């Protein structure tokens, strides 16, 4: 068996390596320290961190999105420590229950939400400038930086934009624990059963296509670490035999095959249409279809079955039912 | 926190769709034992005798009753809903038509509510029917009842927390939750749809598209409506002792025919019915009632599905005595 | 036919089985004993699948559905058409998956390579064993298992869920959707920083090694290190289903009320309460 | 009326179902399945008596060409044309192109089956600032063992047939990822060493035990030209060696497991 798949047996310790940044490498804060018992499953060195104005920036606004939340979540408890600490989870800060149209809610009924969804927008934001820039930086290509584009976006269309298109600022996710949770119910329910909405379809497939790509590559590297698969990089403009192996792996089984570079760009891809393919969905839904459930029956997709208790007819639209 | 098999399943859904109750013997087993308490109906009297109208003074609902069988009632009444406390809880000691009480025209009024929902309601309560016995449970007070605002403990013979009582605002959200089966659903169901009539359960859409001229702005509900069901269904369901595959085929919730049971219908008649007798039977009680049992609004307190249900699918698991008490109704 | 360096590895060796008599390939598909039972069970499976398919309403394929039988049939065998199918189709399903794990552990052999990938494979067959299988033997019917259509099947998903009545309160639930989110994130990490560093831009020097660990511990601190990523992501991916299966079989043998009742575990610590 | 209908029987959310299948088969197709054969292709095979075309189907699969320009300088441009002209000592057991090969000589020392490697470049791997980047701990001397692990140095390394094979002399160290690749030990009956990748190695506190390979086998371990670096194609044969063992060592290994 290979014990270094499963932990570094002898771990090494050196200098601390440092690759220079095109700027900002003043701001690289902290001493490294290591982690005998990371070291073991991990690389050892914990920290420098770089600080920055995009990420000060990032914090300032995310620490300042969280005390709203938080004093809110306060509130409800009515300021009791206890109870606080005992209903976190319960506890939330909701977008307006009120219909104010795309109207700025007032702070008791959904303005403060907004409050909160601004700050954790701009925190959002300078974050990804962050993630941008290091990159840039260190002379690197921006790819992480788009991938998560996409996800800030899918936040925006969920948080912001589908509320915007519908002219509803109620239909926003609340801040909390269950309670962003709950929302998850309303809002499908509301629109008719998610499951029979395609882009939801598209987008469970691709999460579930990263879980396949990721453990399949993850396996493939750890079952080639003989080989030094693990040093991609130099697998890419250097194949050697880990990657054929690889490779040949692949295609003896499934019948193609990726490359080492390549099979990157599938995992990649990805995950950036998990991103996507919901923020489609969203964008749609309440726009454009009301109820998932019905549009794709009147499109001819639907699976039906059989009463089995006997079918029930509404009461509501019998002879001289109540209202 | 965990329950032991075996677990006892239901189908009430075509198969594969994974429909039906899932139940632990234990806990049915202790239901089906404190609802098994429910007094045996009194041995029948014949009605030999005139009309307690004639015989007796004050008698308005009963009043076509022979004496025996009127006491026999009277007997039953007692044992029912103040059985500890005996006739005088109602009573003067000395004077039997006297309404002296409150106890006594809040029970005639009672008598009244419950020949309705034996005569008019049986679109719900069936052929099974409700006595005093399905609320109350040998108390004065039912265990089981609602305020305008979210109270805990549900059953009302237990004795609050600090943080339980209603005046303790920390406790609010628990109050909640507890009544929504630990959801955190910021809604109180019972004052949204169970106290009145004023507002409507569906929120669902029923066409594919979005119609022109209720889909922007502030022609729409606000989402909060649908969190708002949702509450009421978790409610409903913990209410009944089940699941909403009880009701619904969770394909479309929306949908009735072959994707709601049996039972979805005749909830539906349960909500009409609770609003019934809160708004024209309980809500007025206000009136008649000592300050003792009013709430922090002077409402009476109300009904919702917990009420006669008290964790049942069907109340004392489907018991009658409505054969052995046709006062009660129905009412030809 | 032969990819340029194929060639000197399509050597004689590794079968767990049969030996010489299927170690060869047809196309670029290795066969193997298993390859000759995982098309053996394909085609079973698949034409079962048809038969099935063909005694019912529809042929629109996002509307066909073989079910499992009703309650009633307990662990029994079932009418052909009344959950008899479903039970054939569920058998030849496992003896697909696993035939094709097990070749998959020849073509290892073979290769000399770690079994890692077969291994990291067993995870989702054995999630499917736990829907399909055992929880309903807990349960004790097989009609508790999910149809085979492809839109009937998240019917039965759905369902299952408001069983009791909100599955996200489901501590197993919670546990398996943060994995999958999480290594869905960092799928998205991984392949995007291999490919700024191979792909830089412009004319740009492809950088190294010690580029990606500056690039981690400048924006969080931390890089868990080249070799270490792929064990973090079958580790993230695996686990999905491995703290999912307990979420799965607790619901219905060990859990029968709603799941966020389950946290009044903690709700009613009566110290708070 | 209503949002999203465009006719008598067409909707928004319709259309952008199929624009959706479509993005994606397209990136699939046209993108990532050609990104798959920058490596390998075009496909080897048989060759013909009499052929004249640039046959399309290999044109029209492959991506144009991408060239990396690598950080110490040079570049590298694939796809291209890589033809592998070492000989292999292998023979068809059968006739038919699916037949399996077999090995004629030693595929240890031969190098085919599992013990291939590729033709690697010969050059060292370097750090980021030139240095070479795979190198002993005599030479790594800012490198040290972490307090807490065995250090091989002095240990017996132990073979598949349970003899004592050598005696571990050094560790090599990745230094731009402070990671062990490598044991060094002294051939026991040789005058020569052998790395041993740290992957073939269980390492006890009082052995190192690898399994991949008899005693007798390590004196074949290919052997480095530099003693203080390792070129890329050499850590491809030194890596293949042990891992043809695993089918190759003994004669059993090659047949049925069960
Ligand atoms: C506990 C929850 C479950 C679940 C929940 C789930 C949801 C909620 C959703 C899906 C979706 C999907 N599911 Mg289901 N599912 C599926 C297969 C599928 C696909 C039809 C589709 C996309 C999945 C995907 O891309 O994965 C990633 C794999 C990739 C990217 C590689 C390609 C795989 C390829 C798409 C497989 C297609 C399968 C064929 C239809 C099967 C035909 C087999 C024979 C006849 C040839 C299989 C094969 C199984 C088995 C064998 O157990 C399974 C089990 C389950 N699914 C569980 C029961 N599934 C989504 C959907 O759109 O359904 C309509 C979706 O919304
Ligand atoms: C009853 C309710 C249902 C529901 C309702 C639902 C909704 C309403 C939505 C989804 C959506 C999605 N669902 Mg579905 N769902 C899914 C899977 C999925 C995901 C693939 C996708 C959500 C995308 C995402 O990853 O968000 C997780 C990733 C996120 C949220 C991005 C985070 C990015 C961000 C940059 C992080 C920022 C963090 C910072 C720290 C912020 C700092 C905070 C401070 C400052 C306050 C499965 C696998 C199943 C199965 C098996 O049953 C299922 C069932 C159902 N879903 C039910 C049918 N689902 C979404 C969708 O695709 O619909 C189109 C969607 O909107
Ligand atoms: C209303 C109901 C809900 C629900 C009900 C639900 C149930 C009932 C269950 C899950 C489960 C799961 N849910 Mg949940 N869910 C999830 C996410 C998840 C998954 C992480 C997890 C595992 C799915 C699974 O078992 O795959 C299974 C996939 C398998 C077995 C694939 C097998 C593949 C096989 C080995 C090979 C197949 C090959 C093909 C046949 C051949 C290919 C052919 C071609 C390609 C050649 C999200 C992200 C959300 C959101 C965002 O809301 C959500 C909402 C909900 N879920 C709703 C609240 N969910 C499961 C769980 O683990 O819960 C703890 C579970 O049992
Ligand atoms: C946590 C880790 C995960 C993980 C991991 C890995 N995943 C792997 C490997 C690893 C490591 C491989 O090595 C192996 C592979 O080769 O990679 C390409 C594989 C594979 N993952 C596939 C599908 C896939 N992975 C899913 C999930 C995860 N994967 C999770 C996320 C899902 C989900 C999420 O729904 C799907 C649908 C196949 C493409 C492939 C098997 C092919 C096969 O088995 O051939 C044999 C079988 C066939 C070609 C067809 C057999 C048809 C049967 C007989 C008849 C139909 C049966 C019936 C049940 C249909 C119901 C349909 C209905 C519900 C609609
Ligand atoms: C399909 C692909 C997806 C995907 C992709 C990607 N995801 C990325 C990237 C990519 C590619 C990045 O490059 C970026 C990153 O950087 O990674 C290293 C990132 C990130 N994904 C995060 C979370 C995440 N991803 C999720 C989901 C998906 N991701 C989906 C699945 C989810 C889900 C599942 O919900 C979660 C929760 C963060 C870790 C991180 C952003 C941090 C941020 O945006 O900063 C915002 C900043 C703040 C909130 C600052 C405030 C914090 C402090 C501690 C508050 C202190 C309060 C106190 C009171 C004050 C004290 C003051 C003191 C002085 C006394
Ligand atoms: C024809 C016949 C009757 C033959 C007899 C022989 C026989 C047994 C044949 C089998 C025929 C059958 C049944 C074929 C079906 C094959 C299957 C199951 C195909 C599914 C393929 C799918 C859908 C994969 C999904 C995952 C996916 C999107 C993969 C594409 C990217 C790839 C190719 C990843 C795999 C892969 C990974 C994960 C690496 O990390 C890696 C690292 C370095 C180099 C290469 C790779 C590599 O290729
Ligand atoms: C306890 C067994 C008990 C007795 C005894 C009893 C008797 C009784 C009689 C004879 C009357 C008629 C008096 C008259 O002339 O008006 C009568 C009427 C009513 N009762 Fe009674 N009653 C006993 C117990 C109880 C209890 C415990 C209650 C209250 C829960 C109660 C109530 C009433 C009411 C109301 C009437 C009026 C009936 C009507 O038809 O309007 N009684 N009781
Ligand atoms: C059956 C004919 C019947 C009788 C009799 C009865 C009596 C009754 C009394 C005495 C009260 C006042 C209690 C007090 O001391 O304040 C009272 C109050 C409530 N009841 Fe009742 N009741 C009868 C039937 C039913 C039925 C079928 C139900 C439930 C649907 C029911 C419910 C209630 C509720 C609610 C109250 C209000 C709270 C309170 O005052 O205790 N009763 N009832
Ligand atoms: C289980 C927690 C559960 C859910 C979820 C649920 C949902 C639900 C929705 C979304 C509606 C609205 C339908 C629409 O908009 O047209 C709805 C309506 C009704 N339900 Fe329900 N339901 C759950 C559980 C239960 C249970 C256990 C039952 C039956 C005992 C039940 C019944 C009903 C009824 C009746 C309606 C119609 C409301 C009305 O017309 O007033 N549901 N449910
Ligand atoms: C509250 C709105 C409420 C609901 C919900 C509800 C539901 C319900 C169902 C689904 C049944 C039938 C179950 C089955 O057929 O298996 C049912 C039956 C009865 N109910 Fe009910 N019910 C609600 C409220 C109330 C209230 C407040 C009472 C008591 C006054 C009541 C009573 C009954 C009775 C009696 C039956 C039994 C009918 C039978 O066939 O045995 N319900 N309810
Ligand atoms: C002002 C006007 C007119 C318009 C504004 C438009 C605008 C941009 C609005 C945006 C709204 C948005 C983006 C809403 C999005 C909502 C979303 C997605 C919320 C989702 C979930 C939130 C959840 C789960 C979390 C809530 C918060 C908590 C749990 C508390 C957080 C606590 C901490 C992180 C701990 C801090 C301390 C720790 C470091 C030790
Ligand atoms: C349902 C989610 C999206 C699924 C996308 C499927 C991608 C599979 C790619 C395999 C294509 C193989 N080949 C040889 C045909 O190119
Ligand atoms: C996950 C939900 C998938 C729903 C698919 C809806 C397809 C709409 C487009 C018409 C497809 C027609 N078909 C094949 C069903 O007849
Ligand atoms: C060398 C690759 N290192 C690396 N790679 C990734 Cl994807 N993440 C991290 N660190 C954090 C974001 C967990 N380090
Ligand atoms: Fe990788």
């Amino acid at each position: 068996a290979d014990y270094q798949t499963i932990y570094t047996q002898i771990q090494a310790r050196g200098p601390h390596i440092t690759v220079s940044g095109e700027w900002g490498d003043n701001d690289r804060v902290g001493k490294p320290f290591y982690s005998y018992w990371l070291g073991k499953i991990g690389d050892a060195q914990i920290g420098p961190i770089y600080l920055g104005a995009s990420g000060i920036a990032a914090f300032a606004f995310g620490s300042t999105a969280i005390l709203i939340i938080l004093f809110n979540m306060a509130a409800e408890v009515h300021f009791d420590p206890l109870q606080f600490f005992r209903q976190f989870f319960w506890l939330g800060l909701y977008p307006p229950k009120a219909q104010y149209g795309m109207g700025i809610p007032p702070l008791h009924d959904g303005g403060w939400w907004l409050m909160a969804g601004l700050f954790m927008t701009l925190s959002l934001g300078s974050w990804w400038i962050r993630v941008y820039s290091r990159a840039r930086a260190l002379g690197l290509g921006t790819h992480i930086a788009w991938n998560f584009a996409a996800a800030i976006f899918f936040v925006l269309c969920i948080g912001c934009i589908h509320p915007t298109l519908v002219g509803s600022w109620s239909e926003g996710v609340p801040f909390g624990i269950w309670p962003h949770i709950d929302w998850l119910t309303a809002f499908s329910i509301r629109y008719g059963n998610f499951y029979y909405c395609p882009w939801h379809g598209f987008s469970i497939g691709f999460a579930y296509g990263c879980g396949l790509l990721f453990a399949a590559h993850g396996a493939t590297i750890l079952a080639v670490a003989r080989f030094g698969g693990d040093r991609e990089i130099e697998q890419i403009t250097d194949r050697g035999t880990a990657v054929e192996r690889a490779a040949l792996f692949w295609r003896w089984t499934i019948g193609f095959n990726a490359t080492i570079e390549s099979v990157h760009r599938w995992g990649w891809f990805f995950s950036l249409m998990v991103m996507v393919s919901a923020s489609v969905g969203i964008l749609l839904t309440g726009t454009f279809v009301d109820n998932w459930y019905l549009w794709c029956v009147k499109h001819g997709a639907a699976p039906d079955y059989p009463a089995y208790l006997p079918a029930t007819p509404d009461p509501a639209s019998l002879p001289g039912a109540p209202k | 926190c965990f329950e032991p098999p075996p677990a006892t399943t239901t189908q009430t859904g075509f198969r594969g769709l994974s429909m039906g109750e899932v139940l632990h013997p234990a806990t049915v087993k202790a239901k089906k034992e404190r609802d098994a308490q429910y007094p045996p109906a009194l041995a029948a009297v014949k009605a030999e005798g005139p009309p307690v109208s004639q015989v007796y003074k004050n008698v308005k609902v009963l009043g076509n009753l022979t004496e025996a069988e009127f006491l026999r009632t009277m007997t039953a009444i007692t044992e029912w809903v103040s059985p500890q406390e005996g006739c005088t809880y109602c009573h003067d000691e000395n004077n039997l038509a006297s309404e002296a009480k409150y106890p006594y025209v809040v029970a005639r009024r009672m008598l009244e509510m419950t020949r309705a929902i034996n005569t008019n309601w049986t679109q719900h309560v069936a052929q099974t029917g409700v006595t005093c016995y399905t609320c109350h449970r040998g108390t004065p007070l039912p265990p089981y009842v609602r305020y305008l605002e979210p109270t805990l403990p549900l059953n009302n013979r237990e004795t609050p927390t600090h943080v339980e009582r209603v005046e303790t605002r920390s406790g609010y959200v628990v109050r909640l939750a507890k009544y929504t089966a630990y959801s955190a659903l910021n809604y109180d169901p019972f004052t949204m749809f169970l106290a009145n009539d004023k507002r409507q359960v569906r929120v669902v859409p029923q066409t594919a598209l979005p119609l022109v001229g209720v889909s922007r702005g502030k022609e729409r509900r606000p989402l909060s409506d649908a969190y708002a069901t949702f509450a009421l269904m978790m409610s409903i369901s913990d209410s009944l002792g089940t699941n909403c595959t009880f009701c619904h085929n969770a394909q479309t919730f929306e949908s009735w025919g072959k994707k709601s049971t049996p039972q979805r219908a005749i909830a539906w008649w349960g909500i009409r019915m609770v609003r019934d007798l809160n708004m024209n039977y309980l809500a007025p009680l206000n009136a008649s009632l000592p300050a003792s049992r009013l709430g922090r609004q002077g409402e009476a307190p109300q009904a919702d599905c917990r009420t006669c249900h008290q964790g049942v699918t069907k109340p004392l698991f489907g018991a009658s005595r409505l054969k052995d008490y046709p006062e009660l109704g129905p009412i030809k | 036919a032969l990819l340029s360096f194929e060639r000197k590895y399509r050597v004689r060796g590794g079968t767990l089985i049969g030996g010489d008599l299927f170690d060869f390939w047809v196309g670029p598909y290795f066969v193997g004993f298993f390859g000759v039972s995982a098309i053996f069970f394909i085609f079973l499976g698949v034409s079962l699948i048809g038969y099935a398919a063909s005694q019912g309403p529809t042929w629109d394929p996002f509307a066909i559905s073989i079910n499992p039988p009703d309650l009633k049939y307990g662990l029994g065998a079932a009418p052909l058409l009344e959950g008899g199918f479903w039970q054939a189709i569920t058998v030849c399903a496992l003896g697909a998956f696993i035939s094709w794990m097990l070749r998959e552990v020849e073509i290892s052999r073979k290769l000399g390579i770690g079994w890692h990938v077969p291994l990291a494979f067993c995870v989702p067959i054995f999630m499917f064993c736990v829907l399909q299988v055992f929880r309903p033997l807990l349960l004790g019917s097989w009609g508790h298992a999910f149809p085979y259509g492809i839109l009937s099947h998240l019917d039965w998903v759905n369902n299952f869920g408001y069983q009791y009545l909100n599955w996200h309160y489901n501590p197993g639930h919670m546990s398996s959707v943060s994995f999958l989110f999480v290594n869905a994130m960092a799928l998205g990490l991984h392949g995007g920083l291999i490919l700024s560093v191979a792909n830089p831009g412009d004319g740009d020097k492809v950088k190294t090694a010690e580029h990606e660990n500056q690039y981690f511990r400048d924006v969080v601190g931390y890089s868990i290190g080249a070799l270490s990523i792929h064990r973090l992501g079958l580790f993230l991916a695996s686990n999905i289903f491995l703290t999912g299966a307990f979420g799965t079989i607790a619901s219905g043998p060990f859990w029968t009320r709603g799941w966020p009742e389950w946290w009044g575990w903690w709700l009613d610590i009566p110290f708070w309460s | 009326m209503y949002h999203g209908a465009l006719a008598q029987h067409l909707d928004i959310a319709q259309l952008v179902w199929y624009a959706q299948w479509l993005v994606i088969w397209t990136v699939v197709l046209l993108y990532l399945r050609r990104e798959d054969r920058r490596e390998g292709y075009p496909l080897v095979e048989p060759l013909g008596l009499v052929k004249l075309a640039p046959e399309d189907g290999q044109v029209y699969e492959l991506p144009y060409p991408k060239t990396f320009v690598l950080p110490h300088g040079g570049t590298v441009t694939v796809p291209r044309r890589r033809p592998e002209t070492r000989e292999l000592k292998l023979a068809q057991t059968d006739g038919f192109e699916g037949a399996p090969l077999q090995p004629t000589g030693n595929p240890l020392v031969d190098a085919v089956g599992p013990a291939s490697y590729a033709e690697r470049a010969e050059v060292v791997d370097a750090t980021v600032d030139g240095k070479a980047k795979i190198v002993p701990l005599r030479v790594a001397t800012d490198f040290s063992i972490a307090e807490g692990d065995v250090d091989p140095r002095g240990l017996p390394v132990v073979a598949a047939d349970g003899v004592e094979a050598g005696t571990v002399t050094d560790l090599w160290v990745d230094r731009s990822e402070h990671y062990f690749r490598y044991l060094e030990l002294s051939v026991a009956g040789s005058a020569r060493t052998a790395l041993i990748p740290l992957g073939f190695c269980d390492v006890k506190k009082d052995k190192i035990v690898v399994t991949s390979i008899l005693s007798e086998q390590f004196a074949n371990v290919p052997r480095l030209q530099s003693r203080d670096q390792i070129t890329l194609r050499e850590e491809d044969k030194v890596s293949a060696y042990y891992a043809g063992g695993l089918l190759y060592a003994t004669p059993e290994r090659a047949e049925s497991l069960l």
